[PDB]
């Protein structure tokens, strides 16, 4: 009776603030496993238990460096051995997992895990295979663009005493061609997807701290209605900052239009620059529709108390935990059909 | 840690020396991408550690004086 | 004649020990205690308490391994892992688990690898535990699960005139606070504490705390998840606390009728469980008052027409600890 | 400037003198105690204080009539009648009622009749009496009446921000209780008293008690009439005392939304006279605390849309004696 | 400019620190604090006290290993380990030892061991160990010992008014009894405890405790060995005691007599450690006292001719660390 959530990542395991605003979101802590493998991927909640798709690998880190194959590249997964163990996970049977550890880089003596109320798998390739594609119950890929990428990872990695800044370039040039072919296509299978970009409104410096950023939904997917902004199906430009709302530079955006994503069916939210304060965190808020909240300012709430984690202010937050509470209505209502059926 | 990022990424710049394009280099690259987020996430715990010591004392020790934490 | 042990010779402990004593006709036989003080302290403490008195029986050690209670021998183990516990040498059926630190599903777990048939853990549990609070949902439980929590001493108390007040009138919304008695956690002088707020001196000032007893309720009552939210203060009194909670009734009611539906839910379906008071008294009254709710009735009004406000006084251990019993006298009762 | 005499050397009357003497440029001069203790013990316990330590200034008797504070000389008296008082001989023109006896216009009117022009209470006044609460109500007083009253310590420390949830949100009704520290009514030991929950040890006990506070706020905004209710629950804690609020507003909000209408109308136009508390903090840190509230920020909570629960901190000793100077300097400024 | 530090941030610790922060000019610098706690909760401990009331500074943290006071920063490791601290990275000096379990020369070594020159243990010591009292035994002390103890609470209150006691009438024997306020030794409530007198509820009721301070006198004055023994009781107050003194002096004397033997024995040679009280306190106004001991001049009585009885008051906490405060200037100006 469990529900599987796929999510896609590039920059790490677990590394990416998604996950601690879905955990948070439906449980009230998650945190890795007691005893075991210090360097475990795997998080476990009340109600969640995170899924590193990096587990699954069929070899080392001694293994591939004698090989052509980089860690996107499909052949360095075994989708065999992932379906089988998410299957009995789906159903309720207990699996045994082996961990890869980033640090040592060679594959740990296999944890087992039980089943959770809700799974998700994290990692590269939760939507390539078909087969797993199935057991989904909901898709999610954030395309981060290589200009943002790039300005985050100068941002935050180029600390590390050995890197260069031109020798960071160098690894997302050797990262691309792998990465556009075997990664990127799966954005037409995800159910929602978040782009983020570089700001409009000011004059398009790369440091990453106020971005652009697009929220794409698929349309016809049950238990999922699509957030919309003033109404469903036109097309919006709304800047917030006015008579009543006053803030400052560089500014508040808003679109909200109808678009075809790959042959399908979507409406967009897209939203252009940073929160100053939480005045205008709940008059954007307060405006918004269909977001699946039990009570008024339940999104401010979680936002402003994962507020210190990188990206609360800047919108990419804002609509990771959207998603997020859409996640849990579309939890509640599957398993009470279910239970229906059941 | 960043002593084995340095000689990575050293060694990685030197196997990208013999060929312009070709998969070592790709192989070369993966590596020191995968070691630099791994660094990344050791530090990030060094530091989540240095503010509260004590939450990770009261891991291993929660019936101390300091750790005890009883509702109602 | 089921074999009872008692992991945590804390508060609770030893009031289990002196509810347990007191009852006539249980199920239980108390064989195996685990403090981490040894013989000598289980002996003494037990014995002279300050808050209950001098126990009237005579307690006394009987070795270095055990201690005899009028006549009846009791096993002193010390031992901080609880996997290596001789339980499977004392065959022990059930184990009240009263340290404090063992409320999830893994950490109580270790005593069912020492043999233990159940486990009953006094706080209320971290996870997905059976939380059954004796008097709204006793009947629920099997003998299927291993491990089940009997929730807060403010649950315990709020659950049971919630329930009444669900039922008869309607609720939709409620805010709750507890003036509570201080604990153990509480440091005695300002030191380190995980809480800034704990870590203050319990006897001199009042303590705010957290508490999950109100987001607790909707495990024993499941209509109410979401509908309910609170918060503790922790005054310089030793044993007895005292809960408010105002709520927002659906039906249009008065103070007084909100105190026949507690006389009339008293006498019928929560006798024993819940009691009404009319007569004006403070803290230290209510002292072993085996009633795990015991409302006030002068005190109770309604603002509006729909917005009630009730409080009622409980006794924080012996109150709990007697709901234990009965919780344990429902496992002996319900056996393979 | 303004001769100023106090009828009453109890803690009020002893907060005064200290909170006054702290004053800058403070229009009132005091020149005469009425205490039935005598010169010996009004000297001492003014310089000896229990709850606010020593005294930070020279305090000798001067003569056997009088005592001398940092070089000025204050007269005292000793009579239970205030007719007998010698105000016409002194000729004060404000005199303070710290007794807690005279709440009546008829029994606090004797001071007139021995000759003091006006009088202010430290009490809520019963019948027709005009009560001012500073920051709320003090922008509407009339020299023409002659007794006037200073709101409780708790309707003191509701009306700030009860006035900014009506102004800002809207309030249906809502109700109270006041987790009070304890004060000189309550008897130290169990003994003869009408009012029976404070005939118990107040040391050991959590006294129930019915309160005015949350009525006598309706007397400060006309508007809030009929709509709140509360009760006071005293805890064994010296000086600071707490009291939390819920209400059903109209305007849906949520927590953080009211801290900050909190914070922004601290700074606005209830400077001085309420602060927000973002520390996770206990009683005695807001001992000799000048607000007349403190609003705890991590305890506000809201549930469903419309009803806000909010966690206020007073001290009702010094914290209330800071207004009963500011309300005289507001009749002394505009005193003609 | 002595670089000190201290290992236990406690009720003397804090205590120390804020002592410390009231001297006008001292030449004591405060570098590193070693404590079970975090930056947010040391300084939170510091500033807010439940009752000395709140600190009168600028009470900030300066990064996640340091706290700002009043402008000044100091680091805060946390270890428990003294032999794993960093104390010559640092550079200390002398580390004040307040954490109460090292008060053995093998454990409190762990310092010198790790980097420190000297150590302050703040507690009795254990074996054979230097044993000073401020006034007392301050001039017996060179550079030579490494490791010095300072006595117990009731030990530089009893050892002053004695002093002179023994010196002007001479002490045959005599017996000791203080009411002592509750510490971080007992528990709140009846809980797991070694001393089972210790083991119950602290706030409720009375406890009977041994003390070594009776004995510990003969450290400081060598002409009463033997002949001073007592107990302390336990009650229910947080922070200041009282001392109760009955002893068997020698020669014939009345009662005005011994109070003014302490009144002409303060304003010389006691100047800052012992003061005589005349009027009618209560043990709240003795707060924040400087004086290791203020006698109680009304209630000195004298029975037969030879037997007196005086009893004196004194902030454990706060008096004491101001004698700790005042010997580690002993230590800085013989360096
Ligand atoms: N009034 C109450 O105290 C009350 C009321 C309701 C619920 N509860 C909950 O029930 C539990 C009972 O707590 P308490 O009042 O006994 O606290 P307590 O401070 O009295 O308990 C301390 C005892 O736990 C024991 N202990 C600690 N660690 C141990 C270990 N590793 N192995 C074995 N024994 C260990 C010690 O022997 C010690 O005597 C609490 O966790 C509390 O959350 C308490
Ligand atoms: N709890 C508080 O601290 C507090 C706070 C705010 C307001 N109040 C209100 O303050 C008033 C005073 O409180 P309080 O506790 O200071 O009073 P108190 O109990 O301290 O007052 C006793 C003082 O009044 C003197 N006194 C009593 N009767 C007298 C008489 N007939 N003539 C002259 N002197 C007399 C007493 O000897 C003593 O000096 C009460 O009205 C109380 O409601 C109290
Ligand atoms: N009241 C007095 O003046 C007095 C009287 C007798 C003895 N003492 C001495 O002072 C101590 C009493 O201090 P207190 O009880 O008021 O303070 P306390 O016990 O309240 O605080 C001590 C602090 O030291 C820390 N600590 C404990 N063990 C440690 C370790 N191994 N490493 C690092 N830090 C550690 C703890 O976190 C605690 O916060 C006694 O143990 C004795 O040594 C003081």
């Amino acid at each position: 009776e469990t529900i599987v959530i796929g999510l896609a990542a590039d920059s790490g395991c677990g590394k990416s603030t998604f996950m601690r605003r879905l955990t948070s979101v439906f449980g009230g802590a998650a945190k890795p496993p007691k005893g075991g493998n210090p360097d475990s991927n795997t998080l476990i909640s009340d109600t969640t238990t995170v899924i590193c798709l990096d587990d699954y690998h069929s070899l080392d880190r001694y293994g591939r460096k004698e090989q052509k194959v980089t860690a996107l590249d499909p052949r360095a997964n075994d989708f065999d051995l992932m379906y089988e163990q998410v299957k009995a996970l789906k159903n309720g049977i207990a699996v045994e997992k082996p961990i890869y550890n980033h640090v040592t880089g060679l594959l740990d003596p296999p944890e087992l895990i039980q089943p959770p109320k809700i799974l998700v798998i994290e990692g590269l390739h939760p939507m390539f295979d078909e087969r797993v594609r199935d057991l989904l119950d909901f898709s999610i890929y954030l395309d981060i663009s290589n200009e943002v990428k790039f300005a985050w990872k100068i941002q935050r990695d180029m600390a590390e005493r050995g890197h260069s800044l031109e020798s960071i370039k160098a690894s997302i040039e050797a990262r691309k061609p792998d990465f556009d072919a075997f990664i990127d296509p799966q954005k037409q299978y995800a159910d929602a997807v978040i782009e983020v970009l570089p700001t409009t409104l000011i004059p398009d410096d790369n440091e990453g701290k106020v971005l652009r950023v697009r929220l794409i939904m698929k349309e016809g997917v049950k238990y999922f209605s699509p957030v919309y902004l003033f109404d469903e199906g036109s097309t919006i430009s709304w800047i917030p900052c006015g008579r009543k709302l006053t803030c400052s530079y560089p500014g508040i955006k808003f679109n909200y239009e109808p678009d075809s994503y790959f042959d399908h069916e979507v409406s967009v939210l897209e939203m252009d620059g940073q929160f100053d304060r939480l005045d205008e965190l709940i008059y954007v808020e307060s405006h918004l529709s269909n977001l699946s909240t039990k009570f008024y300012g339940e999104v401010t709430q979680q936002m402003l108390k994962h507020a210190d984690f990188p990206g609360s202010n800047n919108g990419t937050g804002l609509f990771q935990t959207i998603v997020g509470l859409k996640i849990r209505d579309l939890y509640e209502q599957l398993i009470a059909n279910k239970a229906t059926a059941r | 840690i960043s002593d084995v990022v340095e000689k990575s990424i050293k060694e990685a710049q030197e196997t990208c020396a013999g060929d312009p394009v070709s998969g070592e280099c790709v192989a070369a690259w993966d590596e020191v991408e995968e070691l630099s987020a791994a660094a990344s996430h050791a530090r990030d715990k060094k530091k989540a550690d240095g503010s509260d010591p004590l939450e990770e004392y009261c891991k291993d020790n929660p019936e101390t004086n300091e750790c005890r934490t009883y509702d109602n | 004649k089921l074999k009872v042990a008692i992991n945590g010779f804390g508060r609770i402990g030893r009031n289990f020990l002196r509810c347990w004593h007191g009852r006539k006709d249980s199920p239980l036989d108390i064989i195996a205690i685990n403090d981490t003080g040894g013989v000598k302290q289980a002996s003494h403490l037990l014995k002279y308490d300050s808050t209950l008195g001098i126990f009237d029986a005579d307690v006394k050690p009987s070795g270095e391994t055990a201690i005899s209670v009028d006549g009846k021998i009791i096993q002193v183990v010390s031992n901080r892992n609880p996997s290596l516990l001789p339980w499977k040498e004392l065959g022990i059926d059930i184990v009240i688990e009263g340290t404090g630190v063992f409320v999830d599903r893994e950490g109580a777990g270790k005593h069912i690898e020492a043999g233990a048939k159940k486990v009953i853990i006094t706080a209320p549990g971290k996870g997905d535990i059976p939380t059954y609070v004796v008097g709204v949902n006793a009947d629920a439980y099997s003998h299927d699960e291993p491990i089940i929590s009997n929730a807060s001493c403010t649950t315990n108390c709020l659950a049971p005139f919630v329930k009444v007040l669900d039922q008869k009138f309607g609720i939709i919304k409620g805010t709750m606070t507890t003036t509570h008695s201080y604990t153990g956690d509480q440091r005695l002088l300002d030191a380190s504490h995980r809480d800034l707020r704990r870590a203050r001196a319990a006897a001199l000032n009042i303590v705010p705390t957290s508490t999950g007893a109100a987001k607790a309720v909707a495990l024993v009552l499941p209509n109410l998840k979401g509908k309910l939210n609170g918060i503790a203060l922790r005054v310089p009194t030793p044993n007895v606390s005292v809960v408010d909670l105002v709520v927002q009734v659906s039906k249009k009611t008065f103070a007084e009728e909100v105190n026949a539906a507690f006389r009339d839910s008293a006498e019928k379906e929560l006798k024993g469980i819940l009691d009404v008071c009319d007569e004006p008294l403070v803290s230290v009254d209510f002292r072993c008052s085996d009633f795990s709710t015991t409302i006030d009735s002068s005190l109770t009004m309604v603002m509006g027409d729909d917005m009630v406000k009730v409080i009622a006084w409980y006794d924080n251990e012996w109150g709990y600890s007697q709901r234990v019993v009965d919780l344990a006298d429902i496992v002996a009762n319900n056996w393979k």
